[PDB]
């Protein structure tokens, strides 16, 4: 009953670090991305306005 | 030839094109191809378009060789290699380029055939193992991951199905013939050059075929090569052949699809991945198929390798292509190093397709290997390291695993009647040690027929012409089991009589070495 | 009146962008393009306006072989999938266009796709029970009408049966049609399905067919295949409403209609919240889920197989499933190896109805009492392998006993399968059950055998097999007797 | 004429099978007959018994596999596959016109073994074996038991009493 | 500097066995002559200290030439490395040498901390194809060759992939991996170290490292804090070369 | 409140959609601020303003009996007390199945009548007692 009683808190927790761990890399790539997005210019857009 | 634009810029293999004046327009996966110089040509494939007009471009050859500012013509066809019979003695690159060694075109992107198109699953694919052939069975038309970590067998499991059909197909017709595609990506070319040397050592090369996309090669050709495979393995199917394909790996195919979509700017997701890598496996994977007697009744059977990585199965990749694939097989290393080769774990690995492929002589036995091993991990787990355990079922399932250890393949008429002899028991009285040499005295030599025992009109191990009896009427049958039984009975008197008592009584040194191997080594050969 | 024409300017993947020269269509309105330019016939809905004349379009099919500025026609509407009579015992895509090779569909009209949900005027907050027939699940999980019920259930342990005895149940008790919905299936799974459908007699192509089909394989971009159970469920609304009866929804894996979303999702841009579900999740499916609720008029009812990655249950997928379902059948290779079927394991199983405010309170107090026996009989389990049946008292062995009459009279047999077996099938009420489970918990039939409530339904029709089983015994010993006494 | 015929999803099937056993007697080597099943297939006009006794017949009277010569080779392993072909994937069962070919080709190649289990094959199914192939499978067996071909030699060869991996050959 | 790899007809794999002295490898992993050779791990475990004794042990032996890539090694382990050979005179200034060192260090950027690699292959490449000897190419080490390009793809503006690396790695390692290999010619007895951050395996360039090896050698801390020295785990590392045939039965 | 963490997962849509940085199990970060401009709404007026009143039940979802949750803490940390319904005993009868040990009301002995503030008092030294005595005999 013991060893049991842990094993699920030891599964809970291992399942909420890798998911937290995926997140994270998950949340890294799209601010590298939304870097990259900050970094790139803007056009002109020129076009008759009259 | 006319163009559509001119390179603009490139990021290793990617490049990207900007057209010209004369805007032309341009499908979505066609071939361009670019003018690197007079005479060299460097191929190329359309991936996506854009409001401003630009077209980001993967390059398959020559890379290294491409500069602003050159020319960029158009095929306006999709991605076409050669295809037919008269490639199946050569490897080859997945454009159709045959490399060296010391008409008809197909559709690397064909969609996958309809229920309707399809037939279920019938006949088996032997392995030679009788690990596969008995509880997790191989059908055609049965795609089935092979997963487990590094230096496990996976590569030798994919290799020997496929020498085991070496053997058959030249003695049965040429319609029934399961022939081969190995695909390599992102393998060594050593590895390349090994699986070449030792196909052409056993003349397995007239029924295998090898896609080649090796690290060097560009990542468009890694992702390209396994089309390439199953747009091969297409025309068996609508020719009525049958056909198997393995892919060694996948892992690197979608790594190199990362690469791909980071370096064209696609959006990303779990692991770096796009989202669509999953319809990318679909896009090969269903390809895999069984015809209809409509179509053919051809068929393409699949065997995808995916490393894992401290054994995860949790992982994306691996957790798709378990969500796609008809069973899997789970190799583990804690059991290679166990002496346990191959190291499956027959909890894990499952096969949807359990009896429908099987053989009437072979539902009853894996029926008994089933309830056999089911009950042998109930016990076996709850016995101590030290305890001495004497029960047919231990007994039973320990011999059953030492046959289970076998480099190489094993016929078939091999493979039945060494677990016929443990699930009937016959095999108890013989040491753990000794069950190899046991099999090797009972496959290769024949005791019976050596002592003079011939009380027994035809069944006999050396004409191997009788397993098309055994897979027609089956072993239970009424004119087989008698035979069967006389036969194993007085090879297992004379075995324990004749060669238990030597072996017992071989109290040196250099001769328990010599005998150590002499069963590590009918432990090879059968 | 003529019909808009835009031109395509840029393809990314499903993802495509088309310029127009007038006011731009609504969201999830279909644009079409001729067979001619690509193949095959070619359908994009309308996700996400990105100026006042392009229009980002989500592709259900390959844009292979798709030219830039080529002209697409707006539909008028969003995607009209066909519905009637004529729908039965055919398979259709999510466009409506039939996969089955079996010649064109005979319909009147056709209905959009996208549906909106049943309003709180329409909706029927009484909770009512659906008499399924299958006493395992009546005692324990009573099936409410337009709820959601998960089914966990892996191979070999008789899903398929199990489905295709509710559709038959339904088909014949409540008078009620099916339709099912595999959405990522494997066709090799979607062969020995619609096989089986054809053994079966559910689909008589010659004849009165049952369940609509509705097969998104994984050959299809994830487009199709998270448009998929609202096709199905099209499908079933006109059942409903039109036909004013009652309806199952059979669902493969709500795990792959979650991933089909999730990559919808990241082909559109969209940043993942968590492990790679979209950040739609919740809205997405309770899109689909609100509309599969009870009215005046009908109902329809949603089995929704699940697969749990990594066997946790605290993903939000998982979670969100669950905050919408009402019962779950969960199924186990143990039972189904030890002969049970159906194999549902009613303790782990669980239903929401359970309430005699909802439910009548005889059937409540029994179906409680028949699950406190089987704990306990679980607990005398874990006892017996450990000290002994012959360490027990004698109330201990009459309530094990019981219990074992009560997990064998589980057992049912199926007429889906009674070609296959042999055996008839045994559709049994709901009273007549109820007034059973209470004889055999009052102990007013305890003389009765174990073994003859094997694979029987109703005390009324097992009392049969018990006296079948006296007579042959009885025989059996007339016969040794006299082949003692001749010799 | 010929009854009913019905694919697995139900659609009709054709039963004119008629030129496609004139071109497999046609064939003038038995793996030619095998790629007309193919078309056979294609066509929506499957195979019949009679189909399948005509290619077996081919299987039994032409000299060799293709043109250019083939290594392991073999007639019987051919046929067997045809059978179980036959009888597991479609359903057909043999007959005595099928197990008459298979009879005169392992009396041909003289394996007397696999005669005799023909033999018990076609008498366990029921079936009346002809007595003069019965008489001819007796006596290669008489001939071979006479000339030592009953068994081979390798296998009558004193087994080492050495347990060396060369002694015995691995 | 580049050059393209040799092609498949170009390459040849020769079974022959390397006598290293070192008791672990003699039994587990027998190196292969003209075969390739990874020391993964982590810090503080040996691996550089076994490409020392190897050097010492077969550079000796080894009538061919020899080539070490210092590859953000550090500055100190390289002064030790030059005193030592100079000490052995496999260095011989006045008389001749069979050594070539180059030594992209901790110091260096990272255009040069991965350009290292291919310098040294245009010293080895020159020794196999024109002299036709045979050639040791010892590398300390691959990870930071990754690391360099995983510190400029970002700067490119290449998207990262997963844990933080670059997503053209698998692409730039075979590169190296593949012009790293024996042909007709002559024979490159490589040996690589690899750097495993944090003892994790699951790190994707150890596992696209893996397949391109022949003896994947591996040490761990668990073995290392025991006492065990070279701490080999003889179970988590095996070899291509061991097979039945290539070596003795027993 | 039927739920503040479906309100919060409906804000991670907009936030998401808007492509606003995320935090902690996905969320922006003003999820705080969203949730206290909420239920610090609810008060007790003075008598200076009418004594008026709004009491506030807000209901929040946990995982697997995981109080730790971001959003459980986040909400902890704003609410004046605490409900905590059991799983474990919802599954073992006890309906409702409120754990008094993570349960407490960090205000309501003002309120509470002294006829019930008693026999309260008298039931929780009780309970403690209980809790003490339940657990440390474990079958002994
Ligand atoms: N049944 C067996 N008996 C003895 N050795 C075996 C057996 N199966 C595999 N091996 C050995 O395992 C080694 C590696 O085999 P294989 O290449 O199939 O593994 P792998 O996992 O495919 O390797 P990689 O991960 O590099 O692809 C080979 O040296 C082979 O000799
Ligand atoms: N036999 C041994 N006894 C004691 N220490 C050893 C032995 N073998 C190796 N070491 C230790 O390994 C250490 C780390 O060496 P190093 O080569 O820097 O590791 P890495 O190559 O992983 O950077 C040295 O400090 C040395 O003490
Ligand atoms: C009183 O009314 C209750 C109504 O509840 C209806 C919804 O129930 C949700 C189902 O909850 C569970 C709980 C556990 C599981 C297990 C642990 C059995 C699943 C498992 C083994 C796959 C992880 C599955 C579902
Ligand atoms: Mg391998
Ligand atoms: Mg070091």
């Amino acid at each position: 009953g013991n060893i049991t009683g842990l094993m699920q808190l030891a599964d809970y927790t291992y399942n909420k670090t890798r998911k937290e761990l995926i997140t994270a890399e998950l949340l890294e790539i799209i601010g590298t991305m939304t870097a990259m997005h900050a970094g790139k210019k803007v056009g002109l857009k020129k076009t008759e306005f009259w | 030839k006319q163009k559509i634009g001119f390179v603009h810029g490139i990021d290793g293999t990617i490049a990207t094109i900007a057209p010209a004046a004369s805007k032309v327009t341009v499908p979505y996966n066609t071939v361009l191809e670019i003018a690197v110089s007079a005479t060299n040509i460097a191929n190329a494939l359309v991936f996506n378009l854009e409001k401003d007009g630009s077209i980001g471009v993967i390059l398959l050859d020559n890379i290294s060789e491409v500069r602003s500012g050159q020319d960029v013509y158009a095929t306006g066809s999709l991605l076409k290699i050669p295809v037919g019979f008269h490639m199946l003695g050569k490897i080859i690159n997945p454009l159709g380029k045959e490399i060296p060694t010391g008409t008809k075109l197909g559709l690397v992107e064909e969609m996958a055939p309809n229920i309707v198109s399809r037939q279920p699953v019938n006949y088996n694919l032997l392995t030679g193992y009788k690990v596969i052939d008995t509880l997790i069975p191989v059908g055609r038309g049965q795609r089935e991951l092979i997963l487990g970590d590094r230096q496990t067998g996976k590569t030798s499991i994919a290799l020997s199905t496929i020498l085991n059909q070496t053997k058959v197909n030249n003695e049965i017709l040429s319609k029934n013939n399961v022939l081969s595609v190995y695909v390599s990506i992102g393998q060594r070319c050593s590895n390349v050059a090994r699986i070449h040397r030792l196909l052409t050592e056993y003349d397995a090369m007239k029924y295998c075929t090898i896609v080649a996309a090796t690290a060097a090669d560009p990542a468009g050709l890694q992702y390209l090569a396994p089309y390439a495979g199953t747009t091969l393995g297409e025309e068996f199917r609508n020719s009525g052949r049958h056909i198997l394909l393995v892919y060694d790996d996948l892992s690197k195919q979608a790594v190199s699809y990362r690469q791909i979509s980071l370096l064209l700017r696609r959006p990303p997701g779990r692991e770096a991945y796009p989202g669509d890598v999953f319809y990318l496996h679909s896009r090969l994977l269903e390809r895999s198929a069984m015809m209809s007697p409509q179509k053919g009744s051809g068929s393409l059977t699949s065997l995808p390798i995916v490393e894992t990585l401290s054994n995860d199965v949790t992982a994306y990749i691996v957790t798709n292509v378990i969500s796609i694939t008809d069973g899997q097989i789970y190799l583990d290393a804690k059991l290679f190093t166990g002496g346990q080769r191959p190291a499956v774990n027959i909890g894990l690995s499952v096969s949807r397709v359990g009896s429908s492929a099987q053989n009437k002589a072979m539902k009853k036995v894996g029926g008994a290997l089933k309830m056999l091993m089911g009950e042998y991990r109930k016990m076996a787990g709850e016995q101590t390291s030290g305890s001495q355990n004497v029960s047919p079922v231990m007994i039973r399932g320990a011999r059953c695993l030492q046959l289970f250890n076998q480099k190489g393949p094993s016929y078939f008429m091999d493979a039945i009647v060494a677990l016929y002899a443990v699930t009937n028991g016959y095999m108890d009285d013989v040491k753990l040690q000794y069950s190899k040499f046991y099999e090797f005295l009972l496959l290769n030599k024949d005791l019976p027929v050596l002592y003079g025992q011939v009380n027994n009109k035809y069944f006999y191990m050396y004409n191997k012409n009788l397993n098309y009896f055994i897979r027609y009427f089956g072993l239970n049958h009424e004119i087989l089991e008698p035979e069967l039984k006389k036969y194993i009975e007085i090879h297992t008197n004379l075995f324990l009589d004749n060669y238990q008592s030597r072996m017992n009584e071989l109290k040196s040194d250099e001769d328990l070495v010599q005998l150590k191997n002499l069963l590590y080594a009918c432990k090879r050969t059968v | 009146d003529v019909k808009q024409v835009g031109y395509v300017q840029q393809i990314i993947g499903a993802v495509v962008d088309v310029t127009f020269t007038d006011s731009v269509p609504p969201v999830l309105t279909a644009l079409t393009v001729d067979a001619k330019e690509t193949g095959t016939l070619l359908t994009m809905e309308i996700v996400q306006h990105l100026d006042t004349k392009t229009a980002r379009c989500i592709c259900m099919s390959s844009t292979d072989m798709l030219r830039l500025r080529t002209p697409v026609v707006n539909t008028g509407s969003q995607i009209t999938v066909p519905v009637g009579e004529a729908t039965l015992g055919r398979i259709f895509n999510v466009m409506g266009d039939a996969i089955d090779q079996r010649g064109p569909v005979k319909n009147k009209v056709r209905w959009p796709i996208h549906r909106k949900a049943p309003t709180l005027a329409e909706q029927s907050g009484k909770d009512e029970v659906l008499v399924t027939g299958i006493k395992v699940i009546d005692l324990i999980l009573p099936y409410c009408k337009g709820g959601k019920i998960g089914l966990f259930g892996g191979a070999g342990v008789g899903k398929t049966v199990i489905i295709m005895e509710l559709i038959n149940n339904v088909a014949k008790g409540h008078g009620g049609y099916s339709v099912f919905a595999g959405v990522g299936e494997r066709t090799r799974e979607g062969t020995d399905l619609y096989l089986e459908m054809m053994g079966s007699k559910v689909i008589d192509l010659q004849g009165d067919s049952k369940c609509v089909l509705v097969y998104g394989q994984m050959n299809e971009p994830p487009g199709a295949r998270a448009r998929v159970a609202q096709t199905a469920l099209t499908m079933a609304e006109y059942f409903r409403d039109e036909a004013g009866q009652d309806v199952l929804l059979f669902v493969d894996n709500v795990f792959r209609f979650t991933q089909a979303n999730s990559e919808v999702s990241a082909l559109l841009g969209r940043i993942p919240a968590a492990v790679g579900y979209q950040p739609t999740l919740a809205e997405d499916l309770g899109m689909l889920q609100e509309r599969i609720t009870s009215t005046v008029k009908g109902s329809i009812t949603s089995v929704q197989a699940v697969y749990v990655p990594a066997d946790d249950i605290t993903d939000p997928a998982p979670a969100t499933t669950f905050s919408h379902l009402d019962a779950t059948t969960v199924l186990s290779r143990s039972v189904a190896e030890a002969g049970i079927y159906p194999a549902v394991e009613p303790l782990e199983c669980a239903s929401r109805i359970m309430d005699p405010d909802a439910i009548d309170v005889n059937h409540y107090n029994v179906a409680m009492d028949i699950v406190e026996m089987l704990t306990k009989y679980k607990e005398l389990q874990d006892i017996i392998a450990v000290l002994g049946i012959d360490e027990l008292s004698e109330e201990d062995k009459l309530i094990v006993d019981r219990a074992r009459k009560v997990a064998k009279f589980m057992s049912q047999p199926f007429a889906v399968a009674e070609v296959f077996t042999g055996m008839k099938g045994y559709y049994v009420q709901l009273e007549d059950c109820v007034s059973d489970f209470g004889s055999l918990l009052m102990g007013q039939c305890d003389n009765i055998p174990e073994m003859a409530f094997y694979m029987v339904g109703g005390l009324d029709s097992v009392k049969e097999k018990a006296a079948k089983m006296a007579a042959e015994a009885a025989a059996m010993r007339e016969r040794a007797r006299k082949a003692a006494e001749a010799k | 004429a010929g009854g009913k015929r019905y694919d697995l999803f139900g659609y009709e099937v054709s039963v004119a099978t008629g030129p496609f056993i004139e071109e497999i007697k046609k064939a003038q080597f038995y793996d030619d007959a095998g790629e007309v099943i193919v078309k056979m297939n294609l066509a929506n006009t499957p195979p019949d018994l009679q189909t399948y006794n005509a290619v077996l017949e081919r299987i039994l009277n032409c000299k060799s596999k293709r043109s250019q010569p083939v290594k392991g080779e073999n007639k019987f392993a051919a046929m067997m596959d045809i059978l179980e072909e036959m009888d597991a994937r479609s359903g057909i069962k043999p007959n005595a016109e099928s197990w008459g070919y298979v009879l005169k080709e392992l009396v041909q190649a003289g394996d007397f073994r696999l005669g005799w289990v023909c033999i018990a094959g076609m008498k366990s199914l029921g079936i009346t074996p002809d007595q003069a192939l019965v008489d001819a499978n007796e006596a290669n067996a008489a001939k071979a038991k006479a000339a030592g071909t009953d068994f081979p030699a390798y296998l009558k060869k004193a087994a080492p009493e050495s347990f060396d991996t060369k002694a015995w050959g691995i």
